[PDB]
């Protein structure tokens, strides 16, 4: 899934 | 998962020059991507994050560029401590994948190895084991293929092996390889051979012997 | 100035669990964003990426290693551990902990995630070998023979690292190359180390090795066979 602070 | 590919693997190059490594993305990462340095012995240290950015403390001649699939870390003069491994890591995506890192050594002539063959000693033997070891000297690229031949058949999962770092005088390297089989399996055969490969020679290169000949 | 430091033990043995400790100064587990994280590096081989747990403590795991590992944090021991269950000997690597910053803040409000985006200080790294072995000295077998001759000894079957070889008492050191050993799949380590002299010099040759651990010193000194 997605890194954190990505989006 | 996401996969990262470093190219090249391995680089030649000399104090002075300017080099380009790469790292491709099997998906785009954004500019979400951090190259690091990891000399011999020491953790990976940190030089350029978020693709571009230079990180603090960290020499001009380092750059990053690229987004989206394709980056690249460009040392704009190389210097004696740059002679190491780079990493690039993606942090898009978990996990947070590195790639296979790419190292870079000191450039000289090629040179191809000197290779011996070494029967198992009497004295292991009695113990009941049988080692089998093959040398290549001082040889360079690094890159080289050792395969190991009993009585022709191609041996393969019972053999281990060892590279010495670049020498410090040589540049050159050398690669130990182990073939291992119980005293038993050694006695069934008789030609033990070590065949190797290397940018250096003509063709492959093959050293030998016939077990128990006196 | 942040500083990691990782520790645990340096031996484990296969299906037991391992237990390693990143404590940290410079830096609070309680700051914004802010995360720590494990990687860790077989001997000759690439990093490879673990897990990480952030101040918000949102924890996240490598998918191939998830239902062995357990991160955590002690906010006010300024520590991260991470638990592995069910070792087996390809966990034998170098276990390095690391800082990643959180997004830059001005005024208290978040305005760039650019530096999140690497881990930006590390640990010195912690080595750990996975073995059932018991400490162990070496077998020592001589290996006997640009129109340079070579010769060796193959240092077998000793545990833990590290073994000492030198030759001639320490007086031959042109042209040795002692490698780095193997972890066999028995779980002892092996090495040789050659030297290459002009093929005239056949001069005798020694190669002493030592294994601390077990106690172990023995000279063999090496000829060309044949009586």
């Amino acid at each position: 899934e997605l890194d954190k602070w990505a989006g | 998962a996401l996969q990262l590919t470093q190219s090249p693997s391995s680089l030649s190059a000399s104090v002075g020059d300017r080099i380009t490594i790469t790292c491709r993305a099997s998906q785009g990462v954004t500019s979400a991507l951090a190259w690091y340095r990891q000399k011999p012995g020491s953790p990976p240290q940190l030089l350029i994050y978020d693709a571009s950015s230079l990180e603090s403390g960290v020499p001009s001649r380092f750059s990053g560029s690229g987004s989206g699939t394709e980056f690249t870390l460009t040392i704009s003069t190389l210097r004696p401590e740059d002679f190491a491994t780079y990493y690039c890591q993606q942090l898009h995506f978990y996990p947070h994948t590195f790639g296979g890192g790419t190292r870079v050594d000191v450039r000289r002539t090629v040179a191809a190895p000197s290779v011996f063959i070494f029967p198992p000693s009497d004295e292991q033997l009695k113990s009941g084991t049988a080692s089998v070891v093959c040398l290549l000297n001082n040889f360079y690229p690094r890159e080289a293929k050792v395969q190991w031949k009993v009585d022709n058949a191609l041996q393969s999962g019972n053999s281990q092996e060892s590279v010495t770092e670049q020498d410090s005088k040589d540049s050159t390297y050398s690669l130990s390889s182990t073939l291992t089989l119980s005293k038993a399996d050694y006695e069934k055969h008789k030609v033990y051979e070590c065949e190797v490969t290397h940018q250096g020679l003509s063709s492959p290169v093959t050293k030998s012997f016939n077990r128990g000949e006196c | 100035r942040i500083t990691l430091k990782e520790s645990g033990p340096p031996l484990v043995k296969p299906t037991q669990t391992l237990t390693l400790t990143c404590s940290f100064s410079g830096f609070s587990l309680s700051d914004f964003g802010v995360g720590v994280g494990w990687i860790r590096q077989p001997p000759g081989k690439a990093l490879e990426w673990l897990a990480i747990i952030y101040s918000d403590d949102d924890k996240r795991y490598s998918p191939s290693l998830n239902t062995r590992l357990t991160i955590t944090k002690d906010t006010s021991k300024n520590q991260v551990v991470l638990v592995m269950t069910r070792v087996s000997p390809v966990d034998t690597a170098t276990y390095f902990c690391a800082h990643r910053r959180g997004p830059t803040t001005l005024f208290g409000v978040p305005i760039a995630r650019g530096p999140v985006n690497a881990m930006d200080v590390w640990g010195q790294g912690i080595t750990v070998t996975i073995s059932s072995t018991s400490t162990k000295g070496p077998s020592v077998f001589p290996l006997a023979p640009g129109a340079a001759a070579a010769l060796g000894c193959l240092v077998k079957d000793y545990f833990p690292e590290p073994v000492t070889v030198s030759w001639n008492s320490g007086a031959l050191t042109s042209g040795v190359h002692t490698f780095p050993a193997v972890l066999q799949s028995s779980g002892l380590y092996s090495l040789s180390s050659v030297v290459t002299v002009p093929s005239s010099s056949l001069q005798t040759y020694t190669c002493n090795v030592n294994h601390k651990p077990s106690n172990t010193k023995v000279d063999k000194r090496v000829e060309p066979k044949s009586c």
